[PDB]
Parts: structure tokens; sequence; C-alpha cells
């Protein structure tokens, strides 16, 4: 038997008197409404598949639009998708990687034309 | 006639507000632990009987904001809802839930409102054991900050296998004191009857049968309409108040769709006849 | 205490046949609720009554359309289209809306059918009744429609009206018609009296009463 | 004069533009500098 | 299925008292009204009351005379009726039936009960074999017993569509009746016939062979 779309123990709760609306009630470690991301880590796992968690940025230092953004939604992976949750897109600018690259990264307005950007973040070596 | 839907993401499209809903709702949750803080959209179209809502609700150190709003315009749901929007605090109030099982333990806290009409209720809903996943998520217990519909005073609903609730006032500290158990509630005197389920084989006129009403749902009452996916064909019975008749404050609960409720003086008018 | 009086009180009906009963109440009959308990119920014979209607028209579960109900205030009205001999039985009318409840008559109903011959036997005493004392011959009538039937008893040519004790047969379910039992209830010294006993009586399938008849040495 | 920078608790003040309590942001009543001053 | 079962049958001492049971199945009895009928002159309907499990109330018709006692067992699902000081108006058909809950008026009865009263003691009868000295009948006469109850059934109820039999006849305080059914000339003295005739009144059963 499963429900909602909460993780890591995170226990979905609705409420009657409205709308029967869903949110997840997270662990500490977890945040964001289905509790698709963690406050927590410096560093990424080896080719970042997985670091979702905060800290929107990249090498030369500028945002990461975020992928809830318009300029997103064109683009290849974004925030409606089917898919999403799986991906750590939230309304969140943080940093991502669902492509199996080298490290995570974001889209990095400049020029005008959104890019790609290698994101800061460290590693475990 | 129409309205906007937007996801809880927000993918922000359109519908027709279809039809036996002309109201657009707009529906939001705010959560807020230590410092941080955090929120959420829902803009669809809502039933005729739909009207605006609040409660916020005290888990211990985190709190919850809901709270829901309707326009039947066509298309009003889209940007804002309704320099600081919390201007001032008004009325006081306990809060506490069972999330944490904060109302149950005696963690009673102290949560002020925000805003002025929002005022103190003891929200009650228990369930039996499993009506679909092990049935709804929303708490065993809820109390704090709000405003529901046609609240002011008391009203709810109740029979063998479920117990809704609502309490509230607008005295300071009102809620405050003990859970209500139901079974501590008191022998409102009337007989009645109690069913779930479909035509025949949920509510037939087997599985029926007498309970004692508790507390001040004296009134026996029944209810049809539409349910959760598309199963119609569906009705409830049980003791219980005022409330529950007109209007239907038993539409936003039980979750269902341009429903009608009747309900009879004595005792046993239940019966589906 | 309500009246409740019922009509036509005496009813046949022929099958396919339109029947309709009546019900009246003195006063009203509806309760401070706004709702009218008046009813119908039937008891179908050599079984236990059952409920046919309540509120004056909704139907019970096994019920057929064939039934509708109707009537409010004083006066109340049943209608049936297709009667047939489930409906044979009798009909009574009693309303729920002032204790102490009321019934109705007890209207009383029929099937109306072709008309058939009575099949007649007659008896001797058995020994083991003339060994006691009392020496009583039968003849029965078995099947017969209408109903309306003669009985006549003729002793030795010289007829006799006395000591007579019938008993009917309510128009059964199947047959639709009626069954006589007629029985002559008399001494020992008596039997002996005589030796042929002649039995006829009157139906309307021919004109000439049949008979049946035996005698002492048989 | 909001600052609140004093004792930043007595427990929170009905009269005043920001009450420097713990709980202001839930009404995003908090004072420019609160999280400033207090939970430092 | 909703099952009412009364007593059976009854005789009394007129001016003495009885106690006829009513059952059930079917429900959830806590769950309903529960009343009996007089239907007396074999014909005539009249309420006696409604008493009601959860609650334990109790209506009596004003006429009644409280002459009635309803009553229950819960751990039963059983209704009773005492009903002291007895009449010769009395006599008549006692039924129950659900109403329910509150608001009188009933669905489903139960058989019924057999109820009468008088002076002579209970007669068990003496039965004369009826039989003659392409179709053939038995005569079966029940006869010289009093009071009720008493029926019939051939060679062990074996025969029974297009049988017929007739109502106790009664008269100078006893009952006498009559009883038949048809069969094939070749149908007999094939196979021997047996009316089997019984009366609880005197607690006594009986097998009539008929006789050619
Ligand atoms: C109608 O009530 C019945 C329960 O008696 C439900 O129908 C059965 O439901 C199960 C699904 O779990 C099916 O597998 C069976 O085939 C159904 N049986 C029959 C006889 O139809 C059903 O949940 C209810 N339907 C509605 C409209 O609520
Ligand atoms: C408070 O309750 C009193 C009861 O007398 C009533 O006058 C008033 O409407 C209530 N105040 C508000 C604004 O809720």
């Amino acid at each position: 038997p499963s429900n909602c779309d909460c993780l890591n123990g995170g226990t979905c709760v609705s409420n009657k008197y409205f709308s029967n609306i869903h949110w997840c009630n997270c662990p500490k470690k977890f945040g964001g409404q289905h509790c698709e991301i963690d406050k927590s880590k410096t560093c990424y796992e080896g080719n970042g598949h997985f670091y979702r968690g905060k800290a929107s940025t990249d090498t030369m230092g500028r945002p990461c639009l975020p992928w809830n953004s318009a300029t997103v939604l064109q683009q290849t992976y974004h925030a409606h998708r089917s898919d999403a949750l799986q991906l750590g897109l939230g309304k969140h600018n943080y940093c991502r990687n669902p492509d199996n690259r080298r490290r995570p990264w974001c889209y990095v307005q400049v020029g005008l034309k959104p890019l790609v950007q290698e994101c800061m973040v460290h590693d475990c070596a | 006639l129409r309205c906007m839907q937007c996801k809880t993401n927000g993918d922000c499209r359109v519908e027709e507000c279809a039809l036996g809903q002309d109201l657009c709702r707009t529906t939001i949750v705010r959560l807020w632990e230590e410092g941080e803080e955090l929120e959420l959209v829902e803009k669809s179209c809502t039933h005729s009987e739909k009207t605006n809502r609040t409660l916020s609700y005290r888990t211990g150190l985190k709190i919850t904001s809901l709270t829901e709003v309707v326009c039947g315009l066509d298309l009003c749901n889209q940007g804002n809802s309704g320099v600081t929007y919390s201007r001032s605090r008004y009325l006081e109030c306990i809060s506490c839930g069972s999330s944490d099982m904060s109302c149950e333990r005696g963690r009673h806290q102290s949560l002020q409102c925000r805003s002025p009409e929002e005022q103190c209720l003891d929200v009650v809903t228990h369930w039996i054991q499993e009506g679909e996943e092990g049935r709804p998520k929303d708490d065993r217990h809820l109390r704090g900050c709000g405003y529901l519909p046609g609240c002011p005073g008391s009203n709810g609903f109740h029979n063998n296998d479920t117990f809704h609730f609502l309490k509230c006032c607008n005295t300071t500290k009102c809620n405050e004191g003990p859970i209500l158990e139901l079974e501590n509630l008191p022998q409102n005197g009337r007989q009645c009857y109690s069913c779930k389920g479909n035509s025949t084989h949920g509510c037939s006129s087997e599985e029926t049968f007498l309970i004692d009403c508790r507390g001040p749902m004296n009134q026996c009452l029944v209810a049809t309409g539409t349910h959760e996916p598309k199963n119609q064909s569906y009705m409830v019975r049980g003791c219980a108040t005022a409330s529950m008749c007109q209007h239907a404050h038993l539409g936003d609960a039980f979750s269902m769709n341009h429903i009608d409720v009747s309900c009879c003086t004595k005792s046993g008018c239940n019966h589906p006849d | 205490d309500v009246v409740m009086t019922q009509t036509p009180l005496t009813l046949s009906v022929t099958i396919g046949q339109p029947a309709s009963i009546s019900c009246k109440s003195s006063q009203s009959l509806l309760d401070s609720d706004g709702k009218t308990y008046l009813n119908w119920l039937l008891q179908r014979p050599g079984q236990s009554p059952k409920r046919l209607i309540y509120l004056v028209s909704k139907l019970d579960s096994g019920v057929p359309d064939r039934f509708t109900g109707s009537g409010s205030g004083t006066d109340f009205t049943l209608k049936i289209s297709r009667v047939e001999a489930e409906d044979l039985g009798v009909y009574y009318c009693w309303q729920g809306t002032h204790f102490p409840l009321t019934f109705g008559a007890g209207t009383k109903l029929e099937l109306k059918r072709a008309d058939a011959a009575p099949t007649v036997s007659i008896f001797p005493p058995s020994s083991e009744q003339l060994t006691s004392g009392g020496a009583s011959v039968v003849c029965f009538l078995n099947n017969f429609y209408p109903k309306d039937i003669n009985v006549k008893w003729k002793i030795d040519g010289s007829e006799r009206q006395n000591g007579v004790l019938n008993s009917w047969t309510d128009q059964d379910s199947k047959d639709s018609t009626y069954s006589m039992s007629s029985t002559l209830t008399l001494t020992k010294d008596e039997y002996e009296r005589h030796n042929s006993y002649t039995c006829e009586a009157t139906h309307k399938t021919s004109t000439s009463p049949i008979v049946k008849s035996f005698n002492r040495n048989e | 004069q909001e600052s609140c920078k004093g004792r930043c608790t007595e427990g929170f003040n009905v009269d005043k533009k920001c009450q420097c309590d713990e709980l202001c942001s839930y009404y995003q009543s908090c004072c420019t500098d609160y999280t400033a001053e207090c939970k430092p | 299925e909703v099952q009412l079962q009364q007593s059976g049958p009854e005789l009394v001492k007129t001016g003495a008292s009885v106690k006829i049971s009513c059952k059930a199945s079917g429900y959830s009895f806590t769950s309903y009204y529960m009343h009996w009928v007089k239907q007396s002159h074999g014909k005539s309907l009249e309420w006696i009351g409604e008493i009601n499990p959860y609650n334990g109330g109790a209506s009596y018709n004003q006429k009644i005379k409280g002459r009635a006692t309803f009553t229950v067992d819960t751990s039963s699902r059983t209704a009773y009726m005492q009903f002291n000081s007895l009449t010769s108006e009395d006599s008549a058909v006692y039924y129950c039936a659900r109403s329910i809950y509150g608001h009188s008026v009933l669905d489903y009865w139960g058989q019924g009960t057999s109820v009468s009263v008088s002076s002579a003691k209970t007669t068990p009868p003496s039965v004369y074999p009826l039989a003659p000295g392409s179709m053939v009948t038995l005569g079966c006469l029940v006869k010289g017993y009093f009071p009720e109850p008493v029926t019939v059934t051939w060679n062990s109820g074996s025969l029974s569509s297009g049988v017929h039999t007739f109502p106790a006849v009664l008269q100078s305080d006893l009952y006498t009746l009559s009883s038949s059914v048809t069969v094939p000339s070749s149908t007999w003295p094939s196979q021997t016939v047996t009316c089997n005739v019984a009366h609880p009144a005197s607690s006594t059963k009986v097998d009539k062979k008929i006789v050619p």
C-alpha cells in the first residue's frame, strides 16, 4: 500500500476542509514541498547523479535560474515533467544532475540564451 | 463560465470550470519552522457549496497555516490571493495536533491567530480502520486558529464507523482543556441508523443498525452524491447536528459532489425507509 | 382511534383485470413530521400476512409495480392492472399515524374463472365410527367454481335437512375453484333404519342436478 | 524606531513596529534586525 | 432473512394466563420496535402494542386493560407476551411485527399465534377412515375432538398438490372435520394409503390407513 508523493519517511498528510490538498511533513534533514531536497550536503557522490540540495551557483560564480523558471521549461530537463520529483526539480534554483555528467550543474543565464554551466560544488575526493 | 487550474508545482493552465462547480477556488498551505519557511498553490474549480477558510495548526515548533478562497467570476485564481499580509495580531487561541500527537499529549501551545475573526476550534477526525488505503491522512485531532465554514459555534457528525467534529468560538483560550474522545461525550438519547456503502451491500437493510448517538448531534442525518474517484450510487447514515443539514459541511469532509442531505426529528427517522 | 374503512368490502376480479380498492380515515393521517404512514398489508391464505405497501405509495422489496398506491387526506386509493393468482388472499389497510394503530376492514379478493364440475364421492361410516356408535356420511364436492353450491341429503326417496354440518374451502391458489365437505352426523340405531342414500345438489354447469348414492349392503 | 536589539526577549509586545519574538516571521512581523541580534 | 417465529398453539382455562413467544434472526434485533396484532373473529383486526429492545419502551392500546405485558430477552433475540386474566372474546390469532424505529408502521411478520380458551379440557379425537363401499378419492374424518388444534397429511404428507381438507367443523363442544385427496383408478388399492393425523391439545399422534 503506497500514497501521495512524499519521501524518506516523509509522512504525507492531507486535509478535508480544503480541497483535500496534500503536503508532506518531512524530517529535519529534508525540505521542499514533497521533501525532494536535503539541506546538508557539502559535497556530492561521484557523478553526482544525486546531490539534490541547495547551493545555486557556478564556476564563474553566477546564479542557477531556478528549474522552476521560464527559460528552462523550453529546455531539456526542467520541473514540469512527468518524472520531476525524480530529478530533484522543485521551485528551486539549486543545482542538479539528471544527465549523468561530469559533476552536478545548473542552467546559468549567460549572454541571452540560458546555458548549462558546471555548478560550483565540492567533491568528496 | 470558466476558471484556472494550477498544480502544486503549478503547471498553470486552464479549465472550463467544468459544470457542476461554478467556483474557482484558490487553495494554500503555509509551513513555518524555526526561522525558515515555506509554501503552496492549488488553483482549480470547486463546487458551489464551498466558502473561504483559514485554520492555522501548530505541531510544536513548526506551524501550519492552511487556507482557501473562492470566487465564481470567470477567471479569478491566477496571480495572488489576499507591507505585511498578517497586519497585526488578533485573538489568542490554543493549538496542537495529532501530527506529532500534539493535541493528545498535553502539549497544547499558545498560537496567536494571523487575523481577527480567526478563532479557536478543537476540530476532530477519527476513522474506523480502513476505508481505502487505511483512510484519509487528516489528523485524528487538531486545535488552533482558523475560520471554518459556518463554524460560528459547533458542529459535526457520527455513527459506529466514523467520527467528525468541529468546535469554535470567539473567546480567548476557549478550545483549551481535554481532547474530545467521542466516547467521552454524553448520551444524546437519540436512536439512529448507521451505514456505509452502495445501494446494497454497502448500505442495505441488513448492515444498517441502531446506534446510540452521542453528544450535540441529536439529529439523524443521511446523504448522497458522487464520491471519490467517481464511484457513484453512494450514501451515509448517522446522528449529527443542524450544521451538516444546512449546506453541507459534510460535503467538504467526506469529499463528495453536489450531494443533498436531509434529517429527521424523532429518533430512528434514519432508515432508508 | 381513527376509523379504517375499506371499499369495496366484497371484490372478485378476473385475471389481467383492474383492481382498485379504496381506504378511509376519520381525520387526516399525516404526522407532525410531514409524512404519512398509511399502508397496505396483505394476508395470502394458509401463510402469514406480509407488507405490500407503506407510505401510501412506496413498495416493498419483492413487490412488483403492478400495484400502485395513492390517495391523500381522508381518502386513499390502491391500484393493480395485472391481477393474478398470487393476489388471491385477504386485503387489509392500516395507518401507523396515530396511537393506537388502526386496521381497515379486510377487503377480500378472488379471481373469477370458468365453471367446472365438482368431482363427487360419498362414503360409508367406517366400522371404527360404528364401534363407538356415531354414523357419518360424507358428500365431497371438490374444486368447483363458482363457489355457489347448495347441499342436499336424500334418504331412501324421503329427503332430509336435519343434522347437516358443512364446511367450505378457500378459493385455492391453484385451481382457483372451491372445495366442499358436507357431513351427515347421526346415530347407530338410526343407520340401520335405511338402505339407499341418494345424494344430490346444484351448480351452474348442468341444468340437471348431479347425484350419487350407495346402499346398506356393498 | 524598530531596531530589535533590545533584550531580544522580554516576550512580544503589542505596542511596537516589530516584535523581537521567535514567532514574528510567522506573521512576517519580524523586525529588520532580529535574526541578527537574537538567534546568533 | 427476516425471521419471525412465535410459539405454536395453546389452550387456556378462561380467566387464567398465557405465555406465547415470538422469535427472530435477520437483523440486529436491538434495532427494531416490535408489535402484536389481534386477528379476531378469524377476521376483524386490532392493534395490541409496541415494545423496543434498546430503550425498553412499551405501548399498550387503551382498550387493552393492560392484561398485557410485553417483555424481552436480549441474549435470546426474542419477544414475549405475558397476557393475564383471559376470555371468550379473547380467542383469536396474535401476530408480531417490526416498525421500526419508533414511528409505528410494520413490515415483516411472523407466522402467528393460535390462541383460544374454554371450559372442556383437551379431548383427543377418533378418526373415521372414510373410503368407498377414471379417478379416486380418500375419506378421512376427524371427529369428536376438542379443543384445537388439529391437522392432517397423506402418507406422511407425500401427496400434496390438489389434496383437499375442510375447516374443523364444530358444534356441541367438539370439532368434526373433513380431509381428502384424489388419485387415478390405477393408483389404489395398490399402494396402501395412510392419512397421518395429530393432536397437540392431547399430545398424541396417529396413523389411519385407508381400508376398502
Ligand atoms: C458497489 O458495491 C460493491 C460491493 O458489494 C462493489 O462492487 C464489487 O466491487 C469489487 C471491487 O472491489 C468488484 O471486484 C466486484 O466485481 C463488484 N461486485 C459486483 C457484484 O458488482 C463496488 O465497489 C461498489 N461500486 C460503486 C459504484 O461504489
Ligand atoms: C463573541 O461572542 C459574542 C456572544 O455574545 C458575540 O456578541 C460576538 O458576535 C462574538 N464576537 C466576535 C466578533 O466573534
